[PDB]
């Protein structure tokens, strides 16, 4: 009912199993083939991607005046690397 | 045809001698191995093709590939091919609408240099000031003559080059604007063998969209001296769609030009061509969706007099579009306000066509027009139709 | 016995938005020539004498028709809601009305430029990104995190006149 | 309507949803259901204002517009009897 | 059985949640002429099958338009005297639905609601349903082959 996520930096988050289903990589890693480690991933990048999970599940198939999801320009390259790894 | 030993690719070359290898390749491909011969230089063409194919890759890849010292070689490289002697027309009486387009011989290699030019003008750095000394007024002057080409594929690539030069080079804006005015002024009254004006007019569309407000005297003279008389072109059938847009867009800037435009439009009215009038009516119809009611108070007599002339036409299509005028919403709103003056002009002609034409479809719409004017101050209609019948009684007296 | 009828969904708009749409569609059909396979249909070709214009957009072997309508509710009064719009998708006599937020998404599949397959990979090592997106109204959904991150690092350009949007056409603003 | 919450201490965090009029018991029941540790042995935290068992968002002043699926409200967690506020910040860019 | 899923999406979809959740509607007429004239014109239009009829959410941009078929629906009036009953089948976003409404001519407003139409799903065509679903399932991003 909750999957535990460990940041390579040394942070650990936990997010519902339903919320995690929206990402292909973790589902393939876990559904079929507990603990998952996102090695190299900094703490803040993991926090932002998980916040994106919450956002997407909340604002999925529904199409309303959903707001923008801010990403400061200085924090962009590492988020892109994380997204490419996870998606 | 000196032997072209395949030099190591820039991927294998280290940081050093990279420009020297790059520059040497540009001098290597500066040659003019002609493609008119059916079978010759069977090995020289592909290595030249491979180098250009790799050259396009080289510019797109990496960032610091382009350096100041290379600027001269690229311009010499590009100018050696694009500034060619254009082949003479196969047929002086060639029909752009009917005859198939003429192809180009060196196109397989030309496709790469124009691509090389395009990805170079759009390069990440491209300091224009460095290129200001090298891309001078002489480079642009010969570039315009290339629009006279006959291959349609080349014109589209050529147009994107001109827009890139104008949008980046802040120095030759006056020259290219003056050149654009000069080259058009020839096409209105001269031999007029130009064939790329359809692509040329596309640039004019994006140059007037930037015309700052209020207008200047130089921009004012553009309309009455260049654009408006262009409707007298022999081949308007292919340039009208782009020519109609710029007139409307330019009008939308300063609305005070509506009166000169409409009167100017009515001066060069088509006389003997049915197809010319059909698209011409579409020009006036478009204007009326942006016209101001006050500006209507100055063109009721001349504009509507022509429309009352074209309804009594010998061709259905000319009458068909004109009869569709009484179907718009803004047009009907305008004619309701000034019904007192519009009605006496049309009604003499709208009633005559009611019982003389053969096709019921044209007559069917006419009934809708006459019934529409009954949805107005019909006392004037009653005053008309009582007097008008007396004028037809006066015409009955003419019969008598 | 009552007569038979057809029922449509029509979005009520003001004429300034209609004429702006006509200007934008024409400019990008003809002048800049990005949307060249689109068709623009004048009012004198449909039986219903309220259609103001039709735009047909080929989508592969399907098509999408956006129809504008002139005076409905008009006649004296005023022109806040003189015109109207409807959107239809037809294939082999089959038709369904589509929300604009989905109509714009469907147009963008067979049309303008978006990031290619290697754009993401080449962003990593800085080997320049090309082509880059010029139509941000076609990504109104959430989409993958990759697109959102990428759009941040290369802010797309702005077409000189605005790119034509089905969403700008159908927006109230009057009532908010 | 619903809001989203942040609870941070040491190297653990939780992402969760609840209803609007929920006072504090629904949040405490969820974390009970997640930490397998009896409930009252806790204290929520906001700034420095004390959090009570019956406190509610509206009374608390937190509103739907305060917590969005892009920056959820942070309140931390606590459990032996009492501990300090170990709000360790996230990592920073290398600059 | 994807229609039940579409209906379930009632809570989570914009386009079943903005026009099928109990919303007050009014007939949008000339709006200028005096009230008695408005009622007369509306009633004349309701009998005669030569006109246009407009319905407003009273507060939105959405309107329902009934056009004459010349340019299983009906506009019944005798039932429940002083009421007009509106029934309109449609296909919305790929799912076949039925629109039912009623207007009181004294006040020129009333109530409308939207419901699912059963039976009418398997006879049209499986291929068009699947094609539209597949079309709407695609994403442009990272799709082009360079």
């Amino acid at each position: 009912m909750y999957v535990k996520l460990i940041s390579s930096d040394g942070h650990e988050f936990i997010v519902k199993r339903e919320h995690a289903l929206t990402s292909g990589t973790i589902k393939a890693m876990l559904s079929g083939p507990n603990e998952v480690n996102f090695r190299e991933i900094p703490s803040h990048v993991l926090s932002k991607v998980c916040m994106y999970f919450t956002y997407k599940v909340r604002y999925t198939n529904s199409s309303t005046e959903i707001p923008e999801f801010p990403i400061a320009p200085e924090i962009a390259l590492e988020l892109l690397m994380a997204a490419n790894f996870l998606d | 045809q000196a032997e072209l030993h395949p030099l190591p690719q820039l991927k294998d070359a280290t940081s050093n001698e990279q420009q020297e290898l790059f520059c040497q390749k540009l001098q290597q491909c500066c040659i003019l191995f002609d493609f008119m011969d059916s079978v010759s230089d069977l090995k020289s063409k592909e290595i030249k093709r491979a180098t250009l194919n790799e050259l396009v890759e080289y510019v797109s890849t990496n960032r610091g590939v382009i350096v100041e010292s290379a600027y001269s070689d690229i311009v010499k490289m590009i100018s050696a091919n694009i500034f060619r002697t254009l082949p003479p027309s196969d047929n002086p009486d060639f029909d752009p609408e009917e005859d198939e387009p003429t192809l180009e011989a060196s196109w397989p290699h030309i496709q790469l240099v124009y691509e090389f030019f395009l990805r170079f003008l759009e390069s990440p750095d491209f300091q224009p000031s460095i290129a200001k000394r090298y891309i001078d007024q002489k480079f642009v002057q010969q570039l315009l003559e290339l629009f006279d080409s006959e291959d349609p594929r080349e014109r589209d690539f050529l147009k994107t080059v001109l827009h890139r030069i104008y949008g980046k080079f802040l120095g030759l804006r006056a020259f290219i604007r003056k050149q654009i005015n000069n080259i058009f002024l020839r096409f209105i009254y001269e031999t007029e063998h130009f064939n790329g004006v359809a692509e040329l007019l596309e640039i004019l569309g994006s140059i007037i969209n930037g015309f700052a407000l209020p207008l200047k005297a130089e921009h004012k003279q553009f309309l009455m001296k260049v654009l408006i008389p262009m409707h007298t072109a022999k081949g308007l059938a292919l340039f009208h769609a782009q020519l109609a847009y710029c007139v409307v867009q330019f009008l939308e800037k300063d609305t005070t030009l509506t009166e000169p435009v409409i009167r100017g439009l009515l001066k060069f009215w088509p006389k003997t061509c049915s197809q010319k009038e059909v698209m011409f009516l579409g020009e006036i119809e478009e204007i009326l969706d942006v016209i101001e009611p006050t500006q209507f108070k100055k063109i009721e007599e001349p504009l509507f007099k022509q429309i009352s002339k074209c309804v009594s036409s010998s061709h259905f299509q000319v009458a068909e579009r004109a009869l569709y005028f009484w179907n718009n919403e803004y047009i009907l709103s305008l004619i309701e306000e000034n019904i007192d003056k519009i009605l006496p002009i049309m009604f003499a002609s709208l009633y005559k066509i009611s019982k003389e034409h053969w096709n019921p479809t044209i007559v069917a719409l006419v009934y809708n027009v006459l019934k529409t004017l009954m949805e107005m101050n019909g006392k004037l209609f009653d005053d008309l139709t009582s007097s008008y019948k007396a004028e037809r009684q006066r015409e009955k007296k003419k019969e008598l | 016995m009552e007569n038979r009828w057809q029922v449509m969904i029509v979005w009520q708009v003001d004429r300034m938005r209609i004429n702006t749409w006509k200007r934008l569609v024409k400019h990008h059909m003809y002048i800049s020539r990005k949307a060249k396979d689109w068709f623009y249909r004048h009012h004198y070709e449909s039986t219903n004498p309220k259609i103001s214009s039709e735009v047909h957009i080929p989508l592969g072997d399907a098509k999408l028709v956006i129809t504008t309508y002139w005076g409905l509710h008009t006649g004296e009064r005023d022109w806040h809601l003189g015109q109207g719009v409807s959107i239809e998708w037809r294939k082999k006599r089959y038709s369904t009305q589509v929300d604009p937020d989905l109509a714009d998404q469907l147009i963008h599949l067979h049309y303008f430029d978006c990031f290619s397959e290697s754009a993401i990979r080449n962003t990593i090592l800085g080997r320049i990104v090309s082509p880059r997106c010029e139509y941000q109204a076609g990504h109104n959904k959430v989409g993958s995190l990759q697109y959102l991150a990428l759009a941040a690092l290369i802010k797309p350009k702005q077409i000189k006149p605005p790119l034509p949007s089905v969403r700008k056409l159908t927006e109230d603003r009057w009532n908010k | 309507m619903d809001v989203f919450l942040m609870i941070r201490r040491h190297k653990t965090t939780i992402f969760t949803d609840a209803k609007e009029s929920s006072t504090v018991f629904e949040l405490k029941r969820i974390v009970e259901g997640i930490l397998k540790r009896p409930p009252d042995e806790q204290r929520l935290y906001k700034d420095d204002q004390l959090l009570d068992d019956g406190k509610t968002l509206g009374e608390c002043g937190f509103t739907s517009q305060t917590a969005r699926p892009q920056a959820p409200a942070t309140v931390g967690l606590a459990f032996d009897t009492f501990e300090a506020l170990c709000i360790e910040p996230f990592s920073s860019p290398p600059e | 059985r994807v229609v039940p899923d579409q209906r379930s999406k009632f809570e989570n979809e914009e386009f079943f949640r903005k026009l099928s959740r109990e919303c007050e509607i009014k007939y949008t007429g000339f709006r200028d002429r005096p009230h008695e004239e408005r009622q007369a014109r509306f009633q004349n239009a309701c009998r005669d099958g030569r006109s246009e009829i407009a319905f407003v959410a009273t507060g939105t941009n959405l309107s329902l338009q009934f056009f004459p078929a010349s340019w299983r629906e009906y506009v019944d009036l005798e039932r429940e005297a002083g009421k007009v009953y509106l029934k309109a089948p449609m296909i919305l976003n790929g799912v076949c639905v039925i629109w039912k409404g009623w207007i009181d001519l004294q006040r020129l407003d009333g109530m409308g609601c939207l419901e699912f139409d059963e039976e009418r799903a398997q006879q049209e065509d499986a291929l068009a349903q699947q094609a539209f679903e597949e079309a709407r399932r695609r994403t442009r991003e990272f799709e082009d082959r360079d």
